Parts: structure tokens; C-alpha cells; sequence
DNA sequence: GTACAGAACATTTTGTCCGTCGA
DNA sequence: TCGACGGACAAAATGTTCTGTAC
């Protein structure tokens, strides 16, 4: 008797080629109700969920991107480099918000700058744990976190918007969710909406967690001095590695050899488009900082960053990297 | 120097 | 305000030791009696929420077990006539028998474009008051706000026959992803999505959407002002306060119908910008002499008359917010 | 005489309404 | 009187079988 053919998206029996694929009776089904159905599927997960017999109840946003990328229409204890990041990446903190208080923009800006300042201590020592990171020039390292870490923010703010919110909420901390009403405070929601673009994006995009973990790492690796940098040589080494470490996790998500590029074209253009969203996040957060009327407080770590800052955008000594326009 | 004393620490 | 420990849905009471909603309770005493192998499909930290709680049933009961769980009519109002005159949907008349291509796509959508323009045309002439205004001033606003009223209706149109994630232009031509990755198009497309995302984000009623688009019509005015200025100021006012009618008629409370104001003044000030940028890459376009693409006449009336007002900086955009 | 699409029936999993019973 | 338990009932989500139809 012949051996079993297996479905391509649950691995159960197989009961014939439906939809292109060989697929089994309980996942054709779910394929034809989940396109005419309309359904805007959100993963508990991390869009990377498993598909098999037993947990394809499990998660609807994950199997029918699995039929996706098995192609429907009408060992492994060898560390890889997104191990690592995965591995280190930072924890969640809190930000101390006294919620029995009633809101006002100076107590949560302040909030979420002294919180910042944390965020950014810990993207230090997540920075020294890439591979590679501290065998550039301390200079280097020092300017590079210098110029990416609101791109390392808005990024890390964005996905664990998308994640705990459903991309409706900005989730700065478990305990400092800027909601519909404080978002509308005064200098709030314009300052927010630049975050949400990012969630938004991420949202649009289904974007999975490896796929998330080696654009953050690439968002350090974006913004360079116009002139270069004390190991340029080494640097366009180590940045050239995570974009075949991005390239890898396409091709386990995609799988499929036009969608892999397809794929790599729109994460690519969001870390294009995140230069525009930190243009704009640093220049209301400057304005801010040097505005002695509002008077918001900015911890001994962040302040620093921010002097060290103003007069190097607006000296055009920041070459940001492209992948697409140039 | 705060920023660069938490790159030369272990 | 009583909120589920688990789930985050507003909790029924208190639950075999812990305040949860109905639907955790049996959940939670399912789960116990019925002997389960719940395997996780992620890392075992799924989310649980009101919208994902069905998802993970392996992180449900540890998130249970983790709180402590243990055994006479006819007087037509303004918004009233607005729904009448609203325009029907017109077909692109795209034959999708033949592969997709930019030039074919972007010629076909300029060619309905031009169509629902002129729809435009006679949905401003029936809008109340605005027939009154100058005839010089009439076609002044509805060439200023062509492209902000196309997007708006595209945006409501996609966000009403999905979500935010496509483009829905026509109901024989929707933009998907494999479209939007064409040559030209994703830039484009990007500016149209946010149009619906937002629409999305805010889960705008229908009244709402009609005051907008018509407050859209109304937002572009010449810079040395309309020949019309005395009635197109008290026009637009009463628009404005028609749309805080439209927003009394949902939730209600004083502060969440202030908030409500706030941020839909928001997203008809960055119509401002949407067509801004909308109108860089149409305006490129409409001069490129390798890409070819075809403009229907009403359409390339309009944007031939627009370029150098645009860059005379006769056009006074006005804004809600004024940041 | 196989092999699929879609409809029809069916099962599984999840959520609500309601009467009971103790306080 | 209120509030929680669980049973009874229901809705949502998933899965199988039967049928038509193209070879
Ligand atoms: C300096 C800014 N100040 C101003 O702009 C202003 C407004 F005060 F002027 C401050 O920025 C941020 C930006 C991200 C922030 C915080 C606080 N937590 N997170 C965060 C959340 C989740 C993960 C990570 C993260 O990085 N995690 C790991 C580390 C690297 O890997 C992962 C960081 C502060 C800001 C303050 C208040 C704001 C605001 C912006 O925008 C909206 C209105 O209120
Ligand atoms: C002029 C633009 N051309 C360029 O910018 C370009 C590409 F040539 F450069 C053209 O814009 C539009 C904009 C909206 C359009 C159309 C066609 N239908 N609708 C539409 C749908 C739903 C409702 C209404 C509407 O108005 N309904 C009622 C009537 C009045 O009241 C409400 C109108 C074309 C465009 C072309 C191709 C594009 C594109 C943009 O964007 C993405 C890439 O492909
Ligand atoms: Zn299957
Ligand atoms: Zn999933
Ligand atoms: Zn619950
Ligand atoms: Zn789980």
C-alpha cells in the first residue's frame, strides 16, 4: 500500500491537489471560508505559530498565511544569528505610572522620558550582544547607537503595539497605554500618530518575529556619519549579514521563490520609511526638549543623547542608508 | 561620557 | 468598568475564585473536567484578549490557573439629503482575463477617475448651499478638493468592503498585494491606504463619513479668498456643526463626543497632506514622457489647471487644528 | 473509472441565558 | 435581595461526506 501523502499546511493525510496544493479536506475548507468569509485573522502569537493536526484550530491567522505561502489560489540545535537576537532581546519594563492620579500631558511625557531612558540603557547592552557589535571602534558604536535609537524605539513601540493593542493603542509599558483619551491631551496625538504609523505598518504587513527581530537589528545598522565611520570597512560587513539574516527569515515565512522578493521589497521599504518616521518623532522631540515653556523632563541618559544630536542633523553629517530610492 | 561608561563596563 | 482577569472582557462576576466574564467560567471549568492535551502553537505567552481568547486554549487555562482560579419623520435634516445625492459606485470595466500591468491599471483607474469626477460634479451642485455660492467659486473648491474627495470616498469604499489592508477601487478592480508590488504603484498606494486606515482605526459611521467628504469639498479656498467669502464661511460651519450632530448620535458622553470631534477634525486636516502627496507623484506622472499612461479629458483639465496654482501658492488650505 | 470543487450535513469548540440555592 | 454555580441552550468555528463534472 502506498505511503501516505501529507498535507502541506497541517501535515495530516492529504485527501487530494485542492487549490493548487495538496491539501487535506479540513484545510481546503478553511482556505475557501477564510477568502470569501472577510476576516481580519489576528494572531495571539508572534505571526510565526505552528500548523500541525493538532493546533490548526490553534491559530486562523497563521493557517491561512500557511496557505499562502504553501501556495493556494482560485536537528535544528545548531543556532542561527536570529536565535541570538531572539535570546536577547530586551525585557518588558514598566513605567511607574501612578494610575490612581489623574493624567496630564507633563506627568506622561515625563513618564515615558524617564521610562525611555531605561528602554535606552537596556539597548545598550542588548547592542553589545549582537555579534559583531563591539569589535567596530567604540566611536562607532557610540555614534551608532547615538543616531538609531529612536528608529530602535519606534520599532520596538510599534510591534508591541501591534501585538498587545491589535495595532489600535500605543502599549509604552503595561502600565502607560496611551488610550483614546490620552491621546487626545494637549501635544498628544500628533506626536502619537507618528508611533502608529509604524504599529500600522506592522499590522499591514503581518510582519513575523524573525522578520521583526532582524529589521531591528538592521534599524541600528541605518544611520551613519555623511563621511563614514573609524571601521566602515567592518561595518558594511556586519550590516551586509543581517540583510541575508532578513533574507533567511523570508524564506521560511514566504515559502515560495516570487513571493520571497515580493516579501523583501516591503520590509525593506518600511526600514526606508522609518528614516521619515524618526525625522519626524526627533524633530517635535527636540523642539520639546529645547522648549524651557513645556518644561517636560528628560532623564541624565537621554538628555545627554539629545545635546550630543541637535547639531549633527542640522549640520547634514548623517548619511541615512536607503535600499530603495538610492 | 554616561553613555560611553555603559559601552566600557562589563 | 469590570474587567476580566483573562480575557479583558467586562467580567460577569466573580468566578471560582477570580472576577471573570461568563464566557472564561466555563472555559476554566471545561478545561478542568475535560482532560486536555492544550499544546501552545507559539512560545506559551499568547495574548489573551476579548478578540484572541478562542486562539490559544493552551494559554488561556495557564492565564486561569495564573489568576488564581481553582474548584412625524418628514422633515428632511441636512445629513438626510447629503445620503440621497451620494453617488453611485461606477465599474472600472477592467477585463481581468489578461495579465495585470502598471500602464494598464493606472489608465484604467485614471479613465473611471475622470467619471467619478464628473460625479462629483453633480453630487457638489445638489449639496445644500453650495449651489448658492458664485459659479466661479463653485468650480474653484471642486477643483481644489478632486483628489481629497476621490480618496476620502476610495477610503470609505475599502475600508467598508474589507479593512485597511486593500485598495478597493472599483468593485472589478481592487488593489491586492501582489498589484500594489507592480512598478510605480506601491508609493501611490500607500497614501490611498492610510485613507482607509484611519477610517478603520476610527470605525466611522456612514453620517459622519457623508459631513466629511463635504467639509473635504469645503476645506481648499483661494489665498486672496472666494468671491463668495461671506456664505462659504457660514456654509462650512454648518457642516461643521452637522457633523457634531452626526457624532451626538453614537456613544454620548460630553468628553468621549469632544474626543470624537478631535480626532476626526484630525484626519480631515491630514487630507491635506494625503493629497498633497498624492498629487506630487499624479502630477509626475501626467508630464512623464517614457510611462505613457492615459488621462481622460475631464481629468487632464483639472490637473493642467492645478500645476501652477500649486506652485503660486494660491491655494489656502484650511485647518481644525492650526498646530 | 479517478480526482476535484462546492454544497450539505456533521462535529467540535466556545459563549449565553436561567433556575437553584446559600448568604 | 444578591451573587455564584452549573445545566441547558445557542452561536461560532471547524471538519466530513455526497454530488456534479471534467478527464
Ligand atoms: C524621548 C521621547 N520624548 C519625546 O519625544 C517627547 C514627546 F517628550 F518630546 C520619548 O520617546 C520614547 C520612545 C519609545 C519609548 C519610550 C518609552 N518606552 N518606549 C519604548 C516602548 C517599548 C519598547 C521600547 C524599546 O526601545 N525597547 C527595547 C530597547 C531596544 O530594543 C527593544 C521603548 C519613550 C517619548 C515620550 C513621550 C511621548 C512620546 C515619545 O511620543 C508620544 C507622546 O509621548
Ligand atoms: C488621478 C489618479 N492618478 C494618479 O495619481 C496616477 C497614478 F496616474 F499618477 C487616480 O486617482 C483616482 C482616485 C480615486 C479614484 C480613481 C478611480 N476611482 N476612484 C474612486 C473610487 C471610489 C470613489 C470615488 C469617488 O470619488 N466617489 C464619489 C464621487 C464624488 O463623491 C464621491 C473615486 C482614481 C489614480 C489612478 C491610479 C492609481 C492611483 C490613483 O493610486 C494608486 C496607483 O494607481
Ligand atoms: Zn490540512
Ligand atoms: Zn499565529
Ligand atoms: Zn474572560
Ligand atoms: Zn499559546
Amino acid at each position: 500500500g502506498p505511503p501516505p501523502k501529507l498535507c502541506l499546511v497541517c501535515s495530516d493525510e492529504a485527501s487530494g491537489c485542492h487549490y493548487g496544493v495538496l491539501t487535506c479536506g479540513s484545510c481546503k475548507v478553511f482556505f475557501k471560508r477564510a477568502v470569501e468569509g472577510q476576516h481580519n485573522y489576528l494572531c495571539a502569537g508572534r505571526n510565526d505559530c505552528i500548523i500541525d493536526k493538532i493546533r490548526r484550530k490553534n491559530c486562523p491567522a497563521c493557517r491561512y498565511r500557511k496557505c499562502l505561502q504553501a501556495g493556494m489560489n482560485l536537528p535544528q540545535l545548531t543556532p542561527t544569528l536570529v536565535s541570538l537576537l531572539e535570546v536577547i532581546e530586551p525585557e518588558v519594563l514598566y513605567a511607574g505610572y501612578d494610575s490612581s492620579v489623574p493624567d496630564s500631558t507633563w506627568r506622561i511625557m515625563t513618564t515615558l522620558n524617564m521610562l525611555g531612558g531605561r528602554q535606552m540603557i537596556a539597548a545598550v547592552k542588548w547592542a553589545k550582544a549582537i555579534p559583531g557589535f563591539r569589535n567596530l571602534h567604540l566611536d562607532d558604536q557610540m555614534t551608532l547607537l547615538q543616531y538609531s535609537w529612536m528608529s530602535l524605539m519606534a520599532f520596538a513601540l510599534g510591534w508591541r503595539s501591534y501585538r498587545q493593542s491589535s495595532a489600535n493603542l500605543l502599549c509604552f509599558a503595561p502600565d502607560l497605554i496611551i488610550n483614546e483619551q490620552r491621546m487626545t491631551l494637549p501635544d498628544m496625538y500628533d506626536q502619537c500618530k507618528h508611533m502608529l504609523y509604524v504599529s500600522s505598518e506592522l499590522h499591514r504587513l503581518q510582519v513575523s518575529y524573525e522578520e521583526y527581530l532582524c529589521m531591528k537589528t538592521l534599524l541600528l545598522l541605518s544611520s551613519v556619519p555623511k563621511d563614514g565611520l573609524k571601521s566602515q570597512e567592518l561595518f558594511d560587513e556586519i550590516r551586509m549579514t543581517y540583510i541575508k539574516e532578513l533574507g533567511k527569515a523570508i524564506v521560511k515565512r514566504e515559502g515560495n521563490s516570487s513571493q520571497n522578493w515580493q516579501r523583501f521589497y516591503q520590509l525593506t521599504k518600511l526600514l526606508d520609511s522609518m528614516h521619515e518616521v524618526v525625522e519626524n518623532l526627533l524633530n517635535y522631540c527636540f523642539q520639546t526638549f529645547l522648549d524651557k515653556t513645556m518644561s517636560i523632563e528628560f532623564p541624565e541618559m537621554l538628555a545627554e543623547i539629545i545635546t550630543n544630536q541637535i547639531p549633527k542633523y542640522s549640520n547634514g553629517n548623517i548619511k541615512k542608508l536607503l535600499f530603495h530610492q538610492k | 561620557s554616561l553613555l560611553k561608561k555603559l559601552l566600557l563596563a562589563p
